């Protein structure tokens, strides 16, 4: 994800959610692209070896 | 409403910025917004609205500007019955968690010593149970006794004799002030008088009062928390006549706390350390230790020797104000003597052939000539041997090991360690056994016998029993 | 370097002396 | 504000401008003198031959009396000429500049007015910028300030606002370091 | 580099010894 | 647990990831040099807090002045300049706890330097704490083998305790303590959780080569398993060698709170005074005597009042701390010694003389004592303890004599051999623990006399074989000392039946 | 140098005022610190070495 | 650029004002307009733009306000096979009048000690041919040795015996470091080098490297020139990988330059007057003397035993770094017994 390859929208939404802390009092990442993009991966593994106890 | 307000922090000492009527010195400030009670002795004033105090409790957690409020008095703690058979902190919290002290009214832990027209001082002879200490060392009762000793001589289980034996069956009261020392001796003590019953829970009982400033608090808190329990004894004194009973804990910790923030208060090292004011700080202690008119105090205070050098400052000064003195030596312990009291250096203001009756005085001094005549040989026997003794000499070495050896006491407390029962011995048997063995009594039986025993028939019959089984 | 530990010798040596000196006599 | 300065210190800059605060700021005035400290402050710095009158210790009491009366006995406001006054009895006329300084910072925590800069990797875009004043603005919404921006960070498309003394950090680095952390002590 | 012990250890040990002697005729 | 049901609370964990950060002051240096920052401004600051730099490395803020503000550099001041950001974290001083921590090596802040991985841990308590107070404490009376005869023998360590290792430079002060921690390895491989204790070794101001050489032989005999080993080295800042001990004091109160028993000991302190004295000098503090500051007595008392016997409303856990003390030429009058031992409950000497004349653990008994005593030791223990100790007194008194020689009563040369045999008895290896059951029984034969009859350079290897031939035919005789804990009449004739018995057996000098 | 003890607040304070009112600078002092017993008094001129003073409370 | 300005000059301590971008702590400056060019590594800011630095080579000279060159770099000594058999100053400077040194690069000699992963213990014992050294106090290669001693014991020349036994069959480089010794035996040193063949002009020989920071230099000098002659051990140990045999003459005098020194830069005196960071500085200087997994450097340094007081703070601390003691005697030499080993206190 540092890498190119569809950065973008990373960094935009990193903005957003930049800003959104900056106007509050904390800053908190409910909007941080990181965090969805991590467990997109995983839940792929999760899947693939979920299969049957067998 | 809080007038002053943290400004700097630096190791226990603390400093307080306040807008307006300053808080006199020694004064109790309460800094608020700390997770546990935190109290400021104000020690100097510093100009410009300035106080320079020291923290009672950990300085970690505190911020400058935080609010200080002025109590408008030194340190008060609870007073009165509800603290016998309960352990107090510093600034009068329980730290038993036995619930909250009930006292009739709170005493500053500062106040002038009692002046000298109205002292009254008296003499009194008491029965400690030791023969060692009431036959060279007789102590008095209302007058101070020093314990001095080094590093692991036993002075500490010799105090828990003294209070197994002079405690209980004691009309009046008793406090115990335990400051610098290790906490594990205080749990210790406490389930000691809880099965001994000199404490309990339930009231109206519990005729003793337990005060600690173990290591474990912070310096400045070791250096007044033996002030806390010199005012719960004051109060037991002056409103009741009643004879109280102060066994205090080795007293160079406070000496020695006291040096810790010297530094930091600006003061000038001494000679080995300590703070400029060594006597001025002990004196004001010393001196409110005493009897008067209204009642009277046996403080039995023990002095710690570092490094077994006596020409420390701190307890060379000490031993001015000392009526009593027992110093413990360590070659006695080497010797399995116990207790290891030297006979030569303790000495006792109660050793007057006035005060006591002229054959006390005699057998004393006769048992001390014998021990330094004894000491002398030791060097010649060191090459040539007792043999090349004269058959004068030969007695005087004979008589004297078996005096020296008779001198050793096993007490209750000692029990675990050795496995013997302790023993009470009188001041009649005590004085009888130690004049007839200046007369040579003993000096046909073994020195083996005269071992740890109690009196000198105790001795005597060991002897035979030794006989008939071999 | 330890004071209390050379004097004690030292007065150890003045008691050798001392016993040691007498026995000459005797001798 | 109850003639009391923001700190209180015991350095010597520092125990001079404090009093010398609270001394002004007592009667009516504080702006008056803070013009007559800075007066002193640019020409400690554009004139050389002035710098070392101050500096000089070895001149008397009533020879710095004299030159000091020379270069100015109006247009500034009398705690400043007693402030000098002091320091020539006290010898402290060295330390001029420093309490100077010292006094101006003092007077400057008053300000209300405060600098917010952003670190950003990224460039700002003109309609990003104006975005980052709303949320600024609405974030305190009851304190003028000025925004100023500095672009030389190494993380990577991360915020961080630095405001007077305060600093709060939006960026996403901190984030990426968050979660590799966590992920390694899960403790499967 | 002790000498007191020296002195100190044959006193402890001669008299013991002779004491121990002496110790069996008394009993 | 199925594979799957682990995965999905994995991911299910990873999800649930917290982040939220808040308005944190920060302030700029003044000065910098010797690890000593000088911070302005950074108000409304706690003593202690942590503190982060630009570069990244941790900060304590100590001195708190109304002008500026002391802190102290938490590693490699090289990369800090004037006027650098400082930023407060708001929280005091911590480091991470728990059983994972068990089998690695960590510093004085607590990070891994084994290099196998990051810590796997969750839980981290403050470093420096309250100690107990006085009811959670409890009498000691639970014996701590070390696996040395005369420690276990004549100077018994209770768990729950502080005893001192005090002794010179290269006297076996290590050696004593690598030794207890071999020995603890046979309970923890055994179903005995009750007697399990856990090392912990604090090193401070060392080579790293020696600590190299330390894990490398714990991992040799296999005992790293349940040891933790903290590193401040020499390299390392003085506040990572003032906070090590104190850091890894936090990791024992983990299991001693828990109910469990630890062991953790302290490396030589006098290091830590050094590191003490320096960061409080570059402080600007008043120097007290010897240079150290005033407070200097304070910081062991607190660290070493901590180590307890926790009741059994708590857990009944403990922690054991056995600090060492290196002394320059044996002089135990110096003042950072002279207060430690008026800190702990018993010390054990060392003296040169001793281990060059073959005697080692060269162990001073005639100095050393325990304040618990028998109190500790098992029933089969004190009974042969008390008269050992009565035994190897009569011996040193002896020794004089025996230069002067020129005659020797029967009962003398007895008493001369016999306490021959004990001292011989008790010599020990390195690297050579031995069980609690096991000593019991050299011990026993010793104070009977019946070493008297071998000759002496052939009592120790008579141990050996002794044993040996003990575990094989008699191992009945040893289930009952370590089940029961006390030498039966019957075990009493059985043992002092064979014990002649065996010296006639096998092939040794008979002629004493 | 680093601090004079007579540099105190209360008296830098009447400098910058411009009052020159010291309320009998001679034979009357002002207190300005104590420590350890030992107190020091602004002013109190014409005072001898050794000599006698008497505080606001009584105690000389 | 010269961004400095001398503030003030005490002794071996010069204070430099900068107007912007002060050098980091222990970077090197360059004053100007000084014949014999002075060297200035950064150790402290004082605040407000002025940092404090300790001197290489002799003050005297120097006006206050001179302007000051910022390198924005520690001292670079060159490193490699050049410096083999060539002499080099405190500051990388030969002063073998040979010519320039050829160094491939140019390495710090301010660097941190190699981390606790990078160890190896090395456990080989060294045969030096001394039969009381080899008996009690047997020398292992790979590993730190001390020799304790007084003035005039004998240290001199048993540094010199080893050499004559060890360095010269050894197969790896060899470096030599004098801190604060005299000057006479660098020559003797050097000559006798040369004629035993170990070191000679022809390149590709003198499998040695030497590093002199003889008494003649003043303060800071004798305190760094360990470091230089250090980081020429470091480049064989890693870059090389082959055995290296680092010879240190009396270390004493590194601790006690910093004591010469830590009282001018305000530091407040030890026990006995040393600097209170003895133990560091002196650490950082041993932890880097240590075998890893690249190569092994068998140091043998000499400790100079201050009035003959082994409890004294320096040597004292020694002890628990070094692998391999031999301590020598004063009451042995005059008995006439050499080498006057101490074998009850070598270890
Ligand atoms: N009981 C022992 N049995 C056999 N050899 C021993 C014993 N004790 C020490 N040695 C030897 O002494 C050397 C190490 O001594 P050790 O490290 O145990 O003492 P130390 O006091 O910890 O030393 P230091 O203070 O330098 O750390 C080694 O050569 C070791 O083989
Ligand atoms: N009456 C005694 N007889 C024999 N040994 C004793 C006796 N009393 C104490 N010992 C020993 O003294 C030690 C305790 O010393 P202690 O009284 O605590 O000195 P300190 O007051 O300095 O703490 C214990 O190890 C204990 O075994
Ligand atoms: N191996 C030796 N054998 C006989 N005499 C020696 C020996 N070594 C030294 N001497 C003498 O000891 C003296 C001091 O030795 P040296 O090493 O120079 O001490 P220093 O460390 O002060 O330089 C020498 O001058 C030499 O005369
Ligand atoms: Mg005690
Ligand atoms: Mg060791
Ligand atoms: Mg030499």
């Amino acid at each position: 994800a540092l890498k190119g390859d569809k950065k973008a929208e990373v960094l935009a939404r990193s903005l957003d959610s930049a800003i959104d802390g900056l106007s509050k009092g904390y800053m908190d990442y409910q909007n941080d692209p990181l965090l969805p993009l991590i467990l997109s991966s995983i839940e792929a593994n999760v899947k693939k070896i979920t299969t049957l106890s067998a | 409403k809080a007038n002053g307000q943290v400004s700097q922090v630096i190791g226990a000492v603390v400093d307080v910025q306040f807008e307006g009527e300053l808080p006199q010195i020694l004064n109790a400030l309460e800094v608020q917004g700390t997770q546990h009670r935190l109290v400021l002795e104000v020690a100097q004033h510093l100009g410009d609205s300035r106080v320079r105090t020291i923290a009672m409790d950990s300085t970690e957690g505190l911020v400058r500007g935080q609010p200080v409020v002025d109590t408008g008095l030194p340190i008060s703690v609870p007073v009165g019955p509800g603290t016998l058979g309960r352990i107090m902190n510093v600034i009068g919290e329980p730290i038993d968690q036995r619930g909250p002290i009930k006292a009739a009214k709170l005493y500053p832990i500062h106040r002038d010593a009692p002046s000298f027209t109205d002292q009254a001082t008296s003499a009194e002879i008491l029965v400690t149970g030791i023969k060692v200490v009431d036959l060279l060392a007789p102590y008095a009762r209302g007058g101070k006794i020093g314990l001095f000793g080094g590093a692991g001589v036993g002075k500490t289980v010799l105090i828990q004799e003294l209070i197994n034996n002079v405690a209980k069956h004691h009309g009046g009261y008793s406090v115990f002030a335990g400051v610098g020392e290790r906490t594990r001796e205080g749990n210790d003590l406490y389930h000691e008088m809880m099965d001994s019953k000199v404490i309990s829970v339930k009231e109206g009982e519990s005729r003793c009062a337990l005060i600690f400033g173990q290591m474990n608090e912070p310096p400045g808190a070791r250096a007044r928390v033996g002030l806390t329990g010199l005012t719960v004894a004051e109060y037991f004194r002056d409103e009741e006549g009643k004879d109280v009973l102060l066994f205090v804990d080795n007293i160079f910790r406070f000496t020695q706390a006291c040096s810790e923030v010297s530094a930091l208060l600006g003061r000038i090292p001494s000679a080995v350390g300590y703070q400029p004011t060594l006597a001025t700080d002990l004196g004001a202690l010393q001196e409110r230790i005493t009897t008067t008119q209204k009642g009277s105090i046996t403080s039995v205070q023990a002095i710690y020797v570092p490094a077994d050098d006596l020409t420390d400052p701190a307890p060379a000064t000490t031993f001015a104000h000392l009526d009593a003195t027992t110093v413990l030596n360590r070659g006695l312990t080497e010797l399995g003597i116990y207790p290891a009291v030297d006979p030569l250096d303790s000495t006792s203001r109660m050793l007057d052939p006035i005060t006591i009756g002229e054959e006390h005085y005699t057998v004393a001094r006769g048992v001390q000539k014998l021990l330094q005549d004894y000491k002398s040989l030791q060097d010649i026997i060191a090459i040539l041997g007792v043999d090349d003794l004269s058959e004068e000499d030969k007695l005087v070495v004979a008589r004297a090991r078996k005096v020296q050896k008779f001198l050793s006491q096993p007490f209750f407390m000692s029990e675990v360690f050795s496995g013997i029962p302790g023993r009470f011995v009188n001041l009649k048997q005590n004085i009888a056994s130690f004049k007839a063995l200046l007369e040579g009594a003993g000096d046909e039986y073994p020195e083996s016998c005269f071992y740890m025993k109690g009196d000198l028939e105790e001795s005597l019959a060991a002897g035979r029993a030794d006989a008939l089984k071999s | 370097a330890n004071l209390k530990q050379l004097k004690i010798r030292m007065k150890a040596i003045g008691s050798i002396k001392k016993i040691t000196k007498a026995m000459k006599m005797v001798a | 504000p109850g003639d009391k300065p923001p700190a209180i210190e015991d350095s010597i800059h520092g125990k001079y401008a404090g009093v010398l605060f609270s001394s002004a700021s007592s009667n009516k005035s504080l702006n008056k003198v803070a013009e007559d400290m800075k007066y002193f402050n640019q020409l400690y710095k554009e004139s050389e031959v002035f710098k070392s009158f101050l500096n000089n210790v070895s001149l008397k009491r009533n020879q710095q009396r004299d030159i000091i009366s020379a270069l100015g006995k109006t247009n500034f406001n009398p705690a400043t000429n007693n402030l000098l006054e002091t320091l020539i009895e006290n010898k402290r006329l060295d330390s001029l500049p420093k309490i100077a300084e010292k006094y101006m910072d003092y007077y400057r925590i008053l300000n209300k007015q405060e600098s917010i800069t952003i670190i950003s990797a990224q460039e700002l875009t003109a309609a990003e910028k104006q975005k980052v004043e709303q949320g600024l603005k609405k974030g305190n919404a009851n304190v003028q300030f000025t925004v100023v921006y500095q672009v030389d960070p190494a993380i990577l498309g991360g915020l961080q606002m630095y405001s007077g003394n305060n600093f709060l950090d939006c960026s996403l680095l901190s984030r990426v370091n968050k979660l590799k952390t966590e992920i390694a002590k899960i403790s499967f | 580099t002790r000498e007191e012990e020296w002195l100190d250890k044959r006193t402890k040990s001669q008299e013991k010894v002779y004491f121990d002697q002496e110790d069996r005729k008394a009993m | 647990l199925s594979t799957g049901e682990a995965s999905v609370v994995l991911a299910e964990k990873i999800k649930g990831i917290t982040q939220q950060n808040d308005i944190t002051e920060y302030g700029t240096v003044i000065s910098i040099g010797d690890g000593i920052a000088r911070v302005f401004g950074l108000t409304k600051v706690q003593a202690g807090e942590m503190v982060e730099f630009k570069s990244g490395i941790r900060g304590m803020a100590l001195n708190l002045e109304t002008d500026n503000v002391g802190v102290v550099v938490l590693g490699n001041d090289r990369d800090i300049k004037e006027g650098d950001v400082v930023k407060r974290t708001g929280a005091i001083v911590d480091v991470p706890i728990g059983e994972a921590m068990c089998g690695r090596v960590f510093d004085a802040l607590g990070n891994p330097i084994d290099g196998l991985g990051p810590l796997k841990t969750t839980q981290r308590a403050r470093v420096e704490i309250k100690a107990p107070g006085i009811i959670p404490r409890q009498s000691v009376r639970q014996p701590m083998q070390t696996g040395i005869k005369c420690v276990d023998s004549l100077v018994p360590i209770g768990r729950g305790q502080r005893e001192l290792i005090i002794g010179d430079r290269q006297t076996g002060k290590t050696a004593i303590a690598i030794d207890t921690i071999l020995n603890q390895k046979e309970a923890f491989n055994t179903g005995d959780v009750k007697k399990q204790l856990y090392c912990i070794y604090v090193a401070v101001g060392q080579k790293r080569s020696t600590i190299a050489n330390l894990v490398s032989i714990l991992k040799q005999h296999d005992c790293m398993k349940f040891t933790i080993v903290v590193c401040a080295t020499a390299s390392d800042a003085a506040p990572l060698q003032f906070l090590a001990p104190y850091s890894g004091c936090a990791i024992g109160e983990f299991f001693r709170d828990n109910g469990k028993h630890a062991l953790i000991i302290y490396d030589d302190l006098s290091k830590q005074a050094v590191a003490y004295r320096q960061m409080s000098l570059l402080l600007r503090r008043p120097p007290g005597r010897e240079a150290y500051p005033g407070d200097v007595f304070y910081l062991h008392s607190r660290l070493l009042e901590r180590a307890a016997k926790m009741n059994d409303s708590l857990g009944g856990g403990s922690l054991t701390a056995l600090p060492v003390i290196e002394t320059q030429a044996g002089d135990v009058s110096a003042y950072i010694p002279t207060n430690v031992i008026s800190i702990t409950d018993g010390q054990i000497f060392l003296e040169t003389e001793l281990f060059y004349k073959g005697i080692r653990p060269a162990i001073n008994v005639g100095l050393s004592v325990s304040r618990v005593g028998s109190a500790a030791q098992i029933k089969a223990m004190k009974k042969i303890a008390g008269n050992l100790k009565l035994t190897l007194a009569t011996y040193r008194e002896l020794a004089a004599f025996s230069q002067f020689g020129s005659d020797l009563d029967a009962k003398t040369q007895q008493q001369l051999n016999t306490g021959e045999r004990l001292v011989e008895m008790l010599k020990q290896n390195q690297y050579t623990p031995m069980k609690v059951e096991e000593q019991v029984c050299i011990i026993f034969a010793g104070v009977k006399g019946f070493l008297d009859a071998l000759v002496t350079s052939e009592v120790l290897k008579f141990e050996k074989k002794f044993l040996e031939h003990v575990r094989t035919n008699h191992s009945a005789l040893l289930k009952r000392i370590r089940d029961s804990g006390d030498l039966s009449e019957v075990d009493t004739n059985e043992l002092n039946t064979i014990i002649p018995l065996f010296i006639q057996e096998g092939g040794f000098k008979l002629k004493a | 140098k680093k601090l004079s003890t007579g540099e105190a607040s209360v008296v830098l304070a009447e400098k910058i005022k411009g009052i020159t009112q010291q309320n009998d600078i001679t034979e009357y002092g002002t207190v300005i610190s104590i420590g350890d017993g030992i107190a020091r008094v602004f002013g109190l001129t014409k005072v001898q070495a050794g000599e006698m003073v008497e505080f606001k409370s009584g105690i000389r």
